[PDB]
DNA sequence: AATCCCGGTGCCGAGGCCGCTCAATTGGTCGTAGACAGCTCTAGCACCGCTTAAACGCACGTACGCGCTGTCCCCCGCGTTTTAACCGCCAAGGGGATTACTCCCTAGTCTCCAGGCACGTGTCAGA
DNA sequence: TCTGACACGTGCCTGGAGACTAGGGAGTAATCCCCTTGGCGGTTAAAACGCGGGGGACAGCGCGTACGTGCGTTTAAGCGGTGCTAGAGCTGTCTACGACCAATTGAGCGGCCTCGGCACCGGGATT
């Protein structure tokens, strides 16, 4: 039997980040898992479309910046791109 | 489609926020619901038939809905 | 008035669950007979069917109240469908 | 993971990179792309859970568990995340009054 | 003669294909909107027309939907509540 | 938006098929037109800025429109 | 006609369709039969649109022999299947159906 | 200057096959060319989604049979699949 | 009172031919992943029975639906005057587009271990 | 308060990670010229304003019927407990074929040319 790949551990850690004693049901865990999956699919598909349009072969951070800019609403997009750039810069050093 | 009773349509309408329902609304709602379910199942059947399987798992229905536009979370 | 708030506050499945299964299997047989289903996919096909009809009826309510009425009529459903596809 | 903690994130950066490769969105996938995707996913998840926690306190009952009804209400109330999720039907969710 | 030139324009401007918005003020509006993001951005002559035609299509569809709602309301005069209803039902 | 004259809104409405137009429709249609154009331009500038270009081309506008589900034909 | 398109009897190019599929990075590998099938589907859809546009041009009072964008728009909007696929699609300088 | 690739010759050949005396303007050429491009992208995106969901790497005829059945309406899709299968059977043998 | 058919035209604008090249086509090798067969046990369909929520048929009132009436001012629609939009033209030059080149960044391989997960259980929300 | 439900302990296993190699491709400099800006003037469609009036928008009134609400009967849904088995999920394997490379070449494209199809405009039919 193949192991099941989900985001339950990371979602639980994210919830513990804000409120430690906060908890969520199994159905809510599936809801957040599906939200993560389809947001990943949306952003990755937008980045792939950008790559195809610009005739490139690399889905890097720059492509994902534009994918996040196009998919997310502007007020949330600003925070999301700021967080992504911060994480990329922190990882590079 | 006639199995979908008047009570279920009335309850869905109450969740939709109406106060009164005409007597002709029920047939139209039954027709729309049957058409929507027919499309969703027609599409999940295509997804299932590609996989060389003869079962419609929740993933297939979710994908069929996602292509249609009405995305679904929790399956 | 009471039932509107009762059903908006509630979150349970509203359509009958066995007649809906019968409708799904009838449609599948109409497409091509012999196809088997999954007990975890009928609920998925129902929670997105009741959501669609609930949204359509809320749009119908908006259309009818916009017309000065409080009762939905087939022309309201037709306007809601024609306005979205 | 080494890169998940090095980047300063809680979401995986190996899972995201492997998922991107397996999706074949592009032939080559940059190493920084996985970090960026993991960061964006983590921020979106954190914002969704922050909205859920905020909206759970406003309930008449001080429930300490996020039922699908509560997260659906939190999504529906917010304008920004609500516009993003304006067409999704959360399983066993509901409609805001 | 209320009810003659109205249908004259309905049949005149529904059989036509040329642009309806005045090109220069729409171009000014597009450039003013773009200036709020990055000043000095340049627009291809074809890109402005491609945006103008899509905006024309969107406004025409929205106004036709609003007219459908107004007719459903038993009127012939479109009002802001009709536009709000059409926008709410569409998205 | 004040450059979007009453005549343009009236012509758009006649093409849409309305008979009579209220005196308040013009302002709301101006608002929705401005919002749509703002969305389209803010979406096309992302494509233009990604490709290191300082010129928003018709392909970028078409892609931006396709993002919103308003696919446009004849500009590519 | 291309050698690998004529052998299949199509009009659209099988080779160029396959090259477009590979350049788009839709999948890691693309079968040879997939390019043929996509070329056939595109050819059929273009042929259907052209047939509908020709019929709509014939339906006009003027016996025009040139396919104006208005004719294509009318043929699309009057059909029940090609007008549902091409919903939310704006034909440039095509106007709207009366 | 790099050569630009369009379906002008192919669309014109299809028109001549449909009716030898017909023609279309340059704008209609662009409309039909963008129609073909949009349908190419829409079918190929669904085929890629099918490949991704079922964890495969080959985009063959079946991945496009199912894509055509998924995207287009039933009556038009039936003819499209019939023509695609006919062409594939012609090419294979 | 307004709206459609057609003759001549000039005015393009789509189609046609020549040179050329980039991409298509062919032959050969090789590795890969897709199709096939078998094992296994999951769950999917079928059935029986209890409880009862729910559907449904009827009686009855009302109150919202629909039509009618009256007003009134909110918009057609016409003429004047303004004015700004459309087009063509001249340059300036910023920047798009193409090519050559460099390196750095990523695919692929090999080896290693630990992060993730499945089961069981420990301990706590809720009706 | 028992019932149900989310999260540690622990071991198991595949994939994340580091080192190394090898090109692929993204980024950059150089260069050319294309297209965008721009501003201007000449023209003429368009609109902004003032105005009269007329006809739909809006509200009140009245009649009625159909929709809701309550009573009472009936129907099958839900579940859930069991039973049988059809087929999904997983593992090996053995090829067909798709990628990649070297060589060949022709189908398509850019440029120049061509010719007739047709949008137009007024004049004469029509509504």
């Amino acid at each position: 039997r193949q192991r099941k790949r989900t985001w339950n551990v990371y979602v639980s850690r994210s919830l513990r980040s804000i409120n430690s004693q906060m908890s969520m049901t199994s159905r809510t865990m599936k809801i957040v898992n599906s939200f993560v999956n389809d947001l990943f699919e949306r952003i990755a598909a937008e980045a792939a479309t950008i790559v195809r349009v610009n005739r490139k072969r690399t889905l890097g951070a720059r492509e994902l910046q534009t994918a996040v800019r196009l998919v997310l609403p502007a007020d949330l997009a600003k925070h999301a791109m700021a967080e992504g750039t911060k994480a990329v810069s922190h990882a590079s050093s | 489609v006639r199995g979908i009773t008047r009570g279920s349509i009335r309850r869905l309408a109450r969740r939709g926020g109406v106060k009164r329902i005409s007597g002709v609304i029920y047939d139209e709602v039954r027709g729309v619901l049957k058409s929507f379910v027919e499309g969703v199942v027609r599409d999940a059947t295509a997804y299932t038939e590609y996989s060389r399987k003869k079962t419609v798992t929740a993933v297939d229905v979710v994908n069929a809905l996602r292509k249609r536009g009405k995305i679904l979370y929790g399956y | 008035l009471r039932e509107i708030r009762q059903f908006q506050r509630s979150t349970d499945l509203l359509l009958q669950k066995a007649p809906f299964q019968r409708l799904v299997r009838e449609v599948s047989g109409a497409q091509k007979e012999g196809l088997r289903f999954q007990s975890s996919a009928i609920l998925a096909a129902q929670e997105a069917t009741e959501s669609y009809i609930v949204s359509l009826l809320a749009d119908t309510n908006r259309a009818c109240i916009h017309s000065g009425r409080v009762t939905i009529q087939p022309k309201d459903i037709h306007l809601a469908l024609c306005l979205r596809g | 993971s080494s890169r998940s903690v090095k980047a300063g994130l809680i979401f995986p950066v190996g899972r995201v990179g492997t998922l991107l490769r397996r999706g074949q969105y592009a032939r080559r996938i940059g190493a920084s792309g996985a970090v960026y995707m993991a960061a964006v996913l983590e921020y979106l998840t954190a914002e969704l859970l922050e909205l859920s926690v905020k909206a759970a306190a406003q309930q008449t009952k001080k429930t300490k568990r996020l039922t699908p009804r509560t997260v659906t209400l939190a999504v529906r109330h917010d304008d920004d995340l609500g516009a993003l999720l304006r067409n999704v039907t959360m399983s066993r969710g509901g409609v805001m009054p």
